[PDB]
């Protein structure tokens, strides 16, 4: 599996 | 005088998390020296690195630093960043995880 | 979630090797007024026990998930200690307490 | 060694904390 991209690990729950 | 906490609990939340089928993912400050990431995913002095065992290869948890061969975008790279640059390690699925606290070996 | 498993377990296998690295004695704070607690409660003190789990104190140890067993000497008599993570309090090292007091836990409350 | 009796972990730093 591919690393996220910024606009994909901004969205995480950890935020 | 004493060592670092931080990689030991670092050990411990990452077991933690897959023991529960979860998807461990570490925040890292990427202005630490020694951080080697591709900053073209960075944003804003950090970056998020998945390191569950589907995303990663030769993944090493060790004191100093936490090492490992990933892809981003179409590109096989290896990553290394030091304990002092990891700032948490939390679930992508639901949060779950810890912000680590400061510690004297870590300026 | 409540359905995730207690990081305890967790805490304590990261804190002891640590505490080990460090070269320090790693001692366990009990409480033996819960289920399961199986320790020589003569060396036990208003509901209490201090167990010195490093190497050269205990034998055949074992820090699984549910309990932390092993056998070890109290006053020259041999016993099989069994403890379950529930009632493991805290560690700290012998010489200068460094160490946690475990977070509570809804899964042991 | 030995387990620590009583009169000696309720002597040890981290007592205190408990």
């Amino acid at each position: 599996e591919a690393q996220p991209a910024p606009h994909q690990w901004q969205k995480m729950p950890f935020w | 005088q004493l060592t670092p906490r931080r990689p030991y609990l670092l050990r411990a939340f990452y077991e933690w998390l897959l023991d529960n089928q979860l998807t461990p993912h570490l925040v890292v400050d990427v202005t630490l020296p020694g951080v080697q990431v591709p900053m073209e995913y960075a944003r804003d002095g950090q970056i998020v690195l998945n390191i569950a065992p589907r995303a990663v290869g030769n993944l090493e948890l060790a004191n100093d630093e936490v090492r490992f061969n990933a892809r981003f975008g179409g590109i096989p790279r290896q990553v290394s960043v030091p304990l002092a640059a990891v700032l948490a390690i939390y679930a992508r699925e639901n949060g779950a995880g810890t912000m680590f606290e400061p510690e004297a070996a870590y300026d």
